[PDB]
């Protein structure tokens, strides 16, 4: 198939690598997550806009829009645990253990 | 569980957007909205263990139109053949595919 | 939280599980998902202390890279069909990353290590709504698109949850990680059917939520999260020591009981198929399970642990909880096995 | 008095008109003294790009009348 | 190499990415995703996207990735080997990836993947008075009634779930 | 000839800018009884010249940046997104004509947050980063009556396209159906470049004080460009000139005039006026814009279909 | 009913506005008669090419020209 | 079908030449000036040519 | 105003579109033999 | 293409200028500085506030994303469904507004 999509797979799957090996930080993963959601909305685009399917041109609208919801309440997460550990280190998330 | 609803209430809350040849705004077609429509109406019905192996012609042109892997496989060879022969200087291109021929309409 | 702020997130909760139920378009089935998310995140940070938060951050990201990998696996369906139908899919790449994103929702091994933590993370009513009402969407998905799994890719799953499922509640105190790698182990018996009888993995699904209600609501009533507070409930209450004791023997699938019914029925689907070994190593692995639970109801109901003096105050109180359904929902969950022939209605 | 501004908003108000009168002047010198065509829409650039074809000097805006048939 | 440009600039969507996927620090991080929606968007615009262009830049970028920097600079106080070893590794799996698509004219990863210009995939016709692109967009009010109805649902319930986890009571 | 063109847009914005600073001493000179410039030029007409060559030989401030990329990126970013939103501007033709040149600069204006967001964390000043997140907070804020009365306004329009917005008010300017949108737009492009009474960057630290005077008459500039554009914007949006294509000189002239004073009502905007206090705008912004903001919208979304007055797609 | 209106007037007119305005924005299409027109205007709009019919001989209401009488016509839009 | 399609536009723009060649070319010249071709720009040149086109054909 | 000026402009864009209308099947007759052109073209260069 | 061109020469003048203003006074030799803030060293302090006048931002900013098309949308032919789901869009944003409101969530930054 075309070429685009190689490089949109591979940059879905190098987000994915990220979001699945974290360093320290919750809003780097964050950022990969969205990098994930971006390259599906770029990948949806490419596809729709090609195919001239036009019904589904409000599809990639509405996965930005839920996702980025997504994307906020993940934001606000992330600052909840800042307001225990002053970090938002994935190390400190560890009290479930025992 | 796929509780039918939708076809229990008789209301239309997503087949729209289901498949390509479905009714569109401007009645704009999708380019493969032949290959697709005959798809459908052969897979329709007969369930998918007997749409696998019946319907196997029309959904192989289906894809073949959606993603082009047959055609462009093809521009491939004869672009590399091209490609090779003006290498080997046992071709030469026309003027039509040069650029000099004074387009049609 | 505001009771009525309570009951439009629930009915949310409720709202995102039926859109995937009836849902025609991938999207929409993604868009159920996404709702069930989202207004779930308020019932887990309930009491707002650090562990829910802990447990919500870490559901969070299980299930958003679950949400990410369903949508990858729907648009790859878009390129190889051209169309949305919640249907078998037409690629095994795209078969294979939503049977992984519905593996992590449902908290399938090895995508199971958000289980113990996030239930134990959370209050005794939303680990019942994670473990009851969060199966019934990714198992509507995993129903509509059988004709596309990979069997081995299933059926390691499967093994897979019911062996770390088995073993990990072995090493538990903690109710609530004890129901939560029950709950790994049943969500392995339910998906080593699908494939060849999907009404038995109804049949397992109903069974299932009905028990763990059961138990969830047996915690609730007695107050008990721990196995040495629930050891407490015979100078208490002494009839929920018979109603833990007969529900665990239940949940272990010993007969005449109705948890013997769905695993019994799984091997009277697995057998038919021509597969003697796997349903063989997975009824000797669920004794494992029977194992602690056996060991709850030593704990509980067999014996009698020492309490304290402070008990004899609780004497003089009865229980004003909203035991909601707990006669209803005991009585199905022991005695139901002579009704075993009424599975024909999930046909 | 209060005409000593007048100056610096007559220096801006030139620097203001040049953009405008540089591109519609500019516009009429790329485009055979005429607007920039406005294809905004794929049939307003097929009639754009039929007249770049029917002009025969790779050309759109040299436009071909009726002298052009018989 | 203009007719190859879409997938240049993929090429440098697909670098952006291991600029913040390798994780150097969230606010480096939120810029590489920053520069990686900008040429993603130019990807998306050079096929005749270009309301969603713009979606990507005023409502990914200006809407979403600003909440993102704006809370990143409210933690991480202002003031390594395995960010510059995962950033190398992915530029030469990317290289050797362009190396053996534009060698071959074919590549297999996983699918089968055509090394012509991105261009040739393209339909020869108009759409008239209208993008098609943005007649399918108008469509979500006339034909997605039960789309408009679940997302606006879920925004809602989106802000009753900020104000209840983000106060602790 | 196309680069000749981009030249005569960049250029002429460079010098506006220059002379706009002339005109905003000269005038808040006169309006404050006293004069403004008149020693250093011929009327002061030499005073941005002086102060320019003044500005970039004076010592460089010389910081410790937290980042010296992100510090250097901040007026990159500042002054190419303040002349990139000059180029859809239909006056009476736009250097680029797009489809959806408002949208363009909607999105390329909300891209103008990064430039202060990160020039404050470049900085290794807390109270510099917090009047970042605030001046970001702000700007954010008002971008959400920008976009919902832009909206508004364009249901009267048909497109997104900016040249259609002069053939739409051929008739009658857009004020009048929509002086409520307006007076709400102009105080909302108010609030959008940190212009006073919302000026809380010099109200008692700004986002950019630890850049040089190089860099940072770079902001200024970036920041009288974003004014002059805004004027120039909100003049084709609610005061849309006649359009002879014949003469397209009359039209330049005619929205120029009319820009001037528009920006010199800014001007005069901030002659007039103590600040608001910070939560003070972001009351005017949630509590009194946004819900007359969503009202005109369902009145603007209304309107057309109850009048028979939906205006054509191209 | 009509000292809360007077009351709500008199603290936030804003408020009063925003309402008033969405009310009337809510109620007065239904009560409008030139809402059918938006309707038949948009119908009026040729975007696609008016694909003709092919004659079986038995087709009095279509017409063979865009002259002839019959067919739909466009003269309430002229004239309003 | 498209060669007479062909076939009757010439006859259609040779009986424009034969008759009204000028009003016509005043005419489209003036649509010709317009970036987007306007008719509402142009309505004496069009009353010019449909008065001559009237009377003449 | 706007009522009045807007459906002159429907009216006006209608008689852009029935001129469009009017000039299609002549665009389509080209648009036919221009492609079969090129197929052609292509064709023959493939044969050789 | 021509767009691109005027991107790259406004990023080219843009990068020219900060170039100029951050080398320009360099060549100078004027004097080495030794030089050694209204908080001296203490962390900065987490503001809930801000964080939720940003998501409030987000989440209107994705209402207006739903809300983009309708100048588009109007030209339908189903123009009652059209209206009906225009004007809950902006009632549901408008509910949106009111919620953040009744639990102040739009208090001390109103
Ligand atoms: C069909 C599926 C039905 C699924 C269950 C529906 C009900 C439960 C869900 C909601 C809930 O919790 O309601 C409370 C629930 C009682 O649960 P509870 O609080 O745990 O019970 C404690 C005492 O009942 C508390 O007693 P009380 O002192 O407060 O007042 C006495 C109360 C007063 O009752 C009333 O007031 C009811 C009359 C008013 C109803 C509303 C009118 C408006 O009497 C009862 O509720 C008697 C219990 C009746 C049995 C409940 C379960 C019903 C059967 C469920 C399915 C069983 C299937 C078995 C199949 C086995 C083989 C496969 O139900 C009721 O109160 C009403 C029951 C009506 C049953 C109708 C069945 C046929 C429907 C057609
Ligand atoms: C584009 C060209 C220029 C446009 C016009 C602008 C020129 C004038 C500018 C003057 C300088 C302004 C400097 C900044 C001012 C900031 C302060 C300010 O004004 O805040 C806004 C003030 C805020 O008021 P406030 O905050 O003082 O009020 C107190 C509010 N409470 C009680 C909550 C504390 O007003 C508004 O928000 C109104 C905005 C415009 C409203 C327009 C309404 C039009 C009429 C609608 C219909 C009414 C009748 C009812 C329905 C009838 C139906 C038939
Ligand atoms: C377009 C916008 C405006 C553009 C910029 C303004 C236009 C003019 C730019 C050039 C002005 C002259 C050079 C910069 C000013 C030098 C001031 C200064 O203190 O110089 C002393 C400095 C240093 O002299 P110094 O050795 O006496 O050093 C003084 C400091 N002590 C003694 C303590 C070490 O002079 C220079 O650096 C010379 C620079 C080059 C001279 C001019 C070359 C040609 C320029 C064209
Ligand atoms: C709260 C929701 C209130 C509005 C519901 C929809 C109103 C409407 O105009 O529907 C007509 C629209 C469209 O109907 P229609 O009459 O325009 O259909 C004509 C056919 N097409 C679309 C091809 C032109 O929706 C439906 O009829 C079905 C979707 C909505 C079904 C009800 C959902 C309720 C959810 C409750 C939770
Ligand atoms: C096989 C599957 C993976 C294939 C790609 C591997 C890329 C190179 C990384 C290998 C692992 C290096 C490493 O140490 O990763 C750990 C690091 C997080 O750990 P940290 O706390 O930063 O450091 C302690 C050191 N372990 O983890 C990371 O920083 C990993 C970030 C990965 C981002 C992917 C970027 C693209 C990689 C190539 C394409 C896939
Ligand atoms: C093919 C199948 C298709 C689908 C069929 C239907 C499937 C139904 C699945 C049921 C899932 C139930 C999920 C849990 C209940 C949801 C509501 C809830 O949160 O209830 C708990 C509630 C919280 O009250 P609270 O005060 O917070 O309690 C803590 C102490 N303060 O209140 C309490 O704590 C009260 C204590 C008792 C609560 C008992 C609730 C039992 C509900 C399940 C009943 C059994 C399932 C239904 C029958 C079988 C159906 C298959
Ligand atoms: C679109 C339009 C944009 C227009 C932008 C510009 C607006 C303002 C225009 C300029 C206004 C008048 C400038 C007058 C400058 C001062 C001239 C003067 O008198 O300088 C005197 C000084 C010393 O003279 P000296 O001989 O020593 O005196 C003793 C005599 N017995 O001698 C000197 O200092 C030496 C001579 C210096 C001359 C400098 C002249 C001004 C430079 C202006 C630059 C811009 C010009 C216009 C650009 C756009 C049009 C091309
Ligand atoms: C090869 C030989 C050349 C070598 C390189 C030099 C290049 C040209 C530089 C400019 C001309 C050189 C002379 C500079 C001024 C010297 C004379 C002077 O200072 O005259 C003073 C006179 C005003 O008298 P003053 O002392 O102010 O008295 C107060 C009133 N009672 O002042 C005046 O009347 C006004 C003086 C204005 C100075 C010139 C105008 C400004 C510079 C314009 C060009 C550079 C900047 C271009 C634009 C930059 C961006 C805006
Ligand atoms: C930190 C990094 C550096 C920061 C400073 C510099 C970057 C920020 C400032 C510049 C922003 C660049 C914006 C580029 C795209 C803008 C959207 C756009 O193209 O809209 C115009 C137009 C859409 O309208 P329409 O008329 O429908 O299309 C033509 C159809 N006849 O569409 C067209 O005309 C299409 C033209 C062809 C496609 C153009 C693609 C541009 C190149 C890719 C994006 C470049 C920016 C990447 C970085 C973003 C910011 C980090
Ligand atoms: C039905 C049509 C569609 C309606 C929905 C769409 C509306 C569009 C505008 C969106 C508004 C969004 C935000 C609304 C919030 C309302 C609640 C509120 O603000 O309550 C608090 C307020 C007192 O304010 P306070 O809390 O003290 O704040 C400090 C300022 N003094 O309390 C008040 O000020 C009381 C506010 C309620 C009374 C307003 C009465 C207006 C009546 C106008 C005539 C009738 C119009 C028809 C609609 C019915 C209205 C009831
Ligand atoms: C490319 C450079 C062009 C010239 C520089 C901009 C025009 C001159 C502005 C001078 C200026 C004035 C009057 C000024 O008053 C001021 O302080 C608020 C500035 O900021 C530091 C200025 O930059």
């Amino acid at each position: 198939m075309s070429l685009v999509y190689m490089n949109i797979m591979m940059a879905f799957t190098v987000s994915l690598t990220g979001l699945l090996m974290y360093r320290s930080h919750l809003m780097s993963s964050l950022l990969c997550l969205e990098g994930m959601m971006l390259s599906l909305f770029i990948l949806a685009t490419l596809m729709i806009l090609n195919s001239h399917f036009t019904l589904a041109s409000m599809m990639p609208i509405i996965l930005l829009v839920f996702a980025a919801c997504e994307a906020a309440l993940g934001l606000s997460l992330l600052v909840m645990v800042s307001n225990t550990y002053g970090t938002d280190y994935v190390q400190n998330l560890n009290l479930l253990q025992c | 569980p796929f509780f039918d609803v939708q076809k229990k209430l008789g209301v239309d809350l997503d087949h729209w957007m289901t498949i390509q040849s479905a009714e569109q705004p401007h009645r704009i077609p999708a380019r493969c909205h032949a290959f697709e429509k005959e798809w459908i109406e052969c897979a329709h019905g007969i369930g998918s263990i007997r749409a696998e192996k019946e319907c196997k012609i029309e959904f192989e042109d289906f894809r073949e139109c959606l993603l082009r892997q047959k055609t462009m496989k093809r521009l491939n060879a004869i672009k590399r053949q091209r490609d090779k022969l003006i290498k080997e200087g046992k071709y030469t291109p026309p003027p039509h595919h040069s650029g000099q021929e004074d387009l049609r309409p | 939280m505001n009771p009525i702020i309570l009951i439009i997130i629930l009915m949310t909760v409720m709202l995102g599980t039926i859109i995937v139920m009836i849902s025609t378009h991938w999207l929409l089935i993604w868009i159920g998902f996404e709702m069930n998310m989202l207004a779930i995140i308020p019932i887990m940070m309930k009491k707002h202390n650090p562990r829910a938060t802990e447990a919500s951050t870490k559901y969070f990201l299980t299930q958003s890279t679950a949400s990410m990998l369903l949508m990858m696996a729907i648009i790859i369906n878009l390129m190889f069909s051209g169309q949305w139908t919640v249907m078998k899919l037409f690629n095994p790449m795209a078969s294979m990353l939503m049977t992984m994103a519905l593996a992590m929702k449902l908290g399938m091994a090895p995508f199971h290590f958000w289980v113990p933590e996030v239930t134990q993370g959370i209050p005794l009513s939303s680990g019942l709504i994670l473990l009851t009402w969060q199966k019934l969407a990714p198992m509507s998905v995993l129903y509509q698109i059988l004709p596309s799994i990979n069997l081995d890719l299933i059926l390691t799953l499967s093994i897979l949850s019911i062996t770390i499922g088995g073993w990990g509640g072995l090493n538990q105190t903690q109710l609530r990680k004890i129901m939560a790698y029950s709950s790994i182990a049943h969500m392995g018996w339910m998906t080593a059917v699908l494939l060849y009888n999907p009404t038995m993995t109804l049949l397992n699904l109903i069974i299932y939520i009905i028990m763990t209600s059961t138990m969830f609501t047996l915690f609730m009533a007695n107050s008990t999260t721990t196995t040495l507070s629930l050891s407490h409930t015979w100078n208490k209450a002494p009839i929920m020591t018979i109603l833990v004791l007969i529900t665990l023997l239940s949940m272990g699938g010993l007969p005449p009981l109705s948890g013997f019914m769905p695993k019994w029925m799984i091997i009277q689907e697995m057998t038919k198929n021509d597969s003697i070994i796997l349903p063989t190593l997975m009824a000797i692995t669920a004794l494992l399970n029977l194992y602690f639970y056996m060991r709850l109801t030593y704990s509980t109901a067999l014996t009698m642990f020492p309490s304290t003096n402070n008990m004899k105050m609780k004497w003089q109180f009865p229980t004003t909880k909203r035991m909601t359904l707990l006669p209803t929902m005991t009585v199905l969950s022991t005695m139901l096995l002579p009704l075993t022939p009424i599975l024909s209605i999930l046909e | 008095m209060w005409f000593e501004v007048l100056p610096g908003i007559a220096v801006m108000g030139v620097c203001l008109f040049i953009p405008g009168m540089a591109t519609a002047r500019i516009h009429r010198f790329s485009n055979g003294g005429r607007e920039k065509r406005v294809a905004h829409y794929s049939y307003q650039w097929y009639l754009m790009e039929r007249d770049r074809r029917v002009s025969g000097v790779n050309r759109y805006y040299v436009s071909k009348g009726l002298e052009n048939i018989d | 190499m203009m007719t190859y440009i879409v997938f240049i600039l993929s090429i440098i969507f697909v670098m952006g990415f291991v600029g913040f996927s390798s994780k150097p620090s969230p606010i480096y991080g939120g810029l590489g995703l920053i520069v990686s929606g900008g040429v993603g968007c130019g990807i998306v615009l050079n096929f005749g996207g270009s309301f969603l262009g713009l979606m990507v830049f005023l409502i990914y970028l200006g809407g979403m990735m600003v909440v993102f920097g704006y809370t990143t600079a409210m933690a991480t106080e202002q003031y390594n080997k395995v960010v510059l070893g995962t950033f190398i590794t992915g530029l030469l799996m990317e290289f050797l990836m362009v190396y053996y698509v534009l060698k071959d004219k074919e590549v297999e990863i996983v699918f089968k993947f055509n090394g012509m210009g991105d261009w040739v995939i393209y339909d020869t016709g108009d759409s008239g008075f209208f993008s098609e692109e943005a007649m399918g967009i108008a469509a979500l009010y006339s034909y997605g009634t039960w789309l408009v109805i679940v997302t606006g649902w879920s925004l809602l319930i989106g802000v009753v779930v900020i104000m209840e986890i983000t106060r602790g009571n | 000839m196309f680069m000749i063109n981009v030249l005569t847009l960049i250029i002429p914005i460079l010098l506006a800018v220059a002379f706009l600073t002339l005109v905003e001493r000269k005038v808040l000179g006169y309006m404050q009884f006293r004069k403004g410039p008149n020693v250093v030029g011929p009327y002061g007409l030499l005073q941005p010249i002086a102060d320019a060559i003044k500005l970039f030989i004076k010592e460089p401030l010389r910081p410790a940046t937290s980042s010296i990329s992100m510090f250097i990126l901040a007026p990159i970013l500042a002054l190419t997104l303040a002349l990139t939103m000059w180029i859809p501007l239909p006056m009476p033709y736009p250097l680029i004509n797009m489809n959806l040149g408002v949208l363009f600069m909607l999105a390329m204006s909300s891209l103008a947050v990064y430039s202060i967001l990160w020039s404050g964390w470049a900085s290794n000043s807390k109270y510099a980063l917090i009047g970042a997140l605030r001046a970001v907070a702000q700007t954010i804020s008002y971008e959400v009556t920008l976009a919902i009365i832009l909206l508004s306004v364009l249901l009267m329009n048909g497109s997104f396209t900016l040249s259609t917005l002069i053939i739409t008010q051929e008739q009658v300017w857009l004020i009048f159906p929509a002086w409520p949108l307006a007076m709400m737009w102009f105080i909302s492009t108010l609030a959008e470049t940190n212009r006073a009474p919302f000026d809380l960057t010099e109200g008692e630290s700004g986002f950019n004080v630890e850049y040089a005077a190089g860099p940072f008459a770079l902001f200024f500039m970036a920041e009288y460009a974003n004014i002059i554009m805004m004027n120039i914007f909100t003049t084709t949006l609610f005061l849309g000139a006649f359009h002879n294509p014949y003469m397209p000189e009359l039209y330049t002239i005619n929205f120029t005039i009319k820009s001037l004073l528009l920006s010199i009502t800014f001007l005069w905007i901030r002659a007039s006026y103590p600040r608001f206090r910070y939560d003070q705008l972001m009351h005017l912004l949630w509590k009194n814009f946004l819900p007359l903001t969503l009202a005109l919208c369902m009145w603007h979304v209304s309107l057309p279909i109850l009048l028979s007055s939906i205006p054509p797609q191209t | 009913v009509a000292a809360f209106l007077k009351n709500v007037w008199a603290k936030e007119p804003v408020l009063v506005a925003s309402f008033a305005i969405a009310g009337l924005a809510v109620i007065l299409p239904t009560l409008s008669p030139y809402t059918k027109y938006s309707l038949m205007i948009n119908r009026a709009t040729p975007y696609n090419y008016p694909v003709p019919l092919r004659d079986d001989g038995n087709m009095p209401d279509v017409p063979s020209h865009p002259q002839d009488p019959q067919g739909p016509s466009l003269e309430w839009l002229k004239r309003l | 079908e498209g060669k007479l399609v062909n076939q009757c536009a010439l006859e259609f723009f040779r009986q424009i030449k034969r008759h009204c060649a000028e009003p016509f070319t005043e005419y489209w010249t003036c649509i010709d000036y317009s970036g987007l071709q306007l008719f509402r720009r142009c309505r004496k040149e069009q009353a010019q040519f449909d008065k001559c086109v009237l009377d003449k054909l | 105003s706007m009522m009045r000026w807007n459906r002159e402009r429907r009216r006006l864009q209608i008689e852009d579109f029935e001129a469009r209308i009017a000039l299609m099947p002549l665009l389509q007759a080209e648009k036919d033999r221009r492609v079969l052109q090129m197929l052609r073209e292509n064709l023959e260069e493939e044969a050789t | 293409m021509n767009l691109m061109i005027t991107l790259l020469t406004n990023f080219t003048l843009a990068t020219l200028l900060v170039t100029i203003a951050f080398w320009l006074p360099q060549l100078n030799v004027y004097s080495e500085k030794t030089s050694p803030d209204p908080m001296g060293s203490a962390r900065l302090p987490f503001s809930m506030k801000f964080f939720l006048v940003a998501i409030t931002f987000l989440l209107f900013d994705l209402e207006i994303a739903l809300l983009l098309p309708l100048p588009w949308a109007s030209q339908t032919t189903n123009l009652n469904t059209m209206l009906t789901m225009a004007l809950l869009l902006i009632f549901l944003l408008a509910v949106s507004l009111a919620y953040e409101w009744t639990q102040k969530g739009l208090e001390w930054t109103e």
